[PDB]
């Protein structure tokens, strides 16, 4: 997260890290005591064999996984969107199931999942968290980052970014003078919009032209178009 | 890539 | 669901 600040303990208790062969590369959603919700760039190419996946719940500082509330869980399958298209990076998005369920907490809580029709028009203010870069090329977070992020029109996202095809699966956020942004270790992690008093899970870090510039929209999987397929799993 |  | 419990 770049322009972001460190958040404190319990701020998002269903924000989760992900660890591959116990090296932490992506975030990813609680969204029941069973599965969450991720990218699938995250796990294409390495999701044959799932117990190589750690997901690491209720955590704040990357430096110290001693904190009591903290919970641990091997990744017993991993389900990649069916129409993933690394080439096209259109549905970038993905199942993951805990070996053990895990217990909710004030620190673990599921995040809402959004109506299919949820409406995110431009200027709506949201918010993006993860441990990833803190500048472009730059090193990951220790303590969990935040930052607020206004959505874009899928056009207006198309218009900045020509070099991509902004499906109606993305969804994009950030400022036309840049400086915030989800950045490389984000992916997987929310893009969350409170919708009175209840967040819910409006997308998914997937890509962007490098990171926190401006007029260069970060782009995100946009969970509406997928909560069908993400709830049949739900058990 | 460009992904995240 | 969707919500905080800490302080
Ligand atoms: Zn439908
Ligand atoms: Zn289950």
């Amino acid at each position: 997260i770049v322009g972001g600040s460190d958040s404190r303990e319990g701020a998002w208790p269903w924000v989760v890290a992900l660890y591959f062969d116990d090296q932490q590369v992506c975030g990813a959603s609680l969204v029941s005591r069973d599965w969450l919700v991720s990218a699938a760039h995250c796990v294409y190419g390495r999701n044959m064999e799932p117990s190589k996946w750690k997901a690491v719940l209720g955590l704040h500082m990357a430096s110290n996984l001693t904190s009591p509330q903290i919970e641990t869980r091997l990744i017993d399958q991993i389900v990649i969107n069916p129409h993933y298209n690394k080439r096209r990076k259109n549905n970038d998005i993905a199942m993951m199931h805990l070996e053990m369920k895990v217990n909710y907490t004030d620190y673990i809580q599921p995040i809402c999942l959004p109506e299919e029709n949820q409406v995110f028009p431009p200027g709506r203010i949201c918010s993006i968290a993860g441990w990833g870069a803190l500048i472009y090329q730059g090193s990951t977070a220790d303590v969990l980052q935040e930052a607020d992020v206004p959505l874009l029109s899928n056009e207006k996202c198309q218009q900045q970014m020509p070099e991509y095809n902004i499906t109606e699966n993305m969804v994009c956020a950030g400022y036309e003078a840049g400086g915030v942004d989800s950045c490389q270790g984000d992916s997987g992690g929310p893009l969350m919009c409170q919708e009175n008093n209840r967040w819910l899970l409006a997308g998914v870090t997937s890509f962007g032209y490098q990171c926190a510039l401006p007029n260069r929209p970060g782009v995100y999987a946009r969970v509406p178009r997928f909560t069908e397929w993400i709830q049949s799993f739900l058990h | 890539d460009d992904d995240k | 669901c969707g919500k905080k419990l800490v302080t």
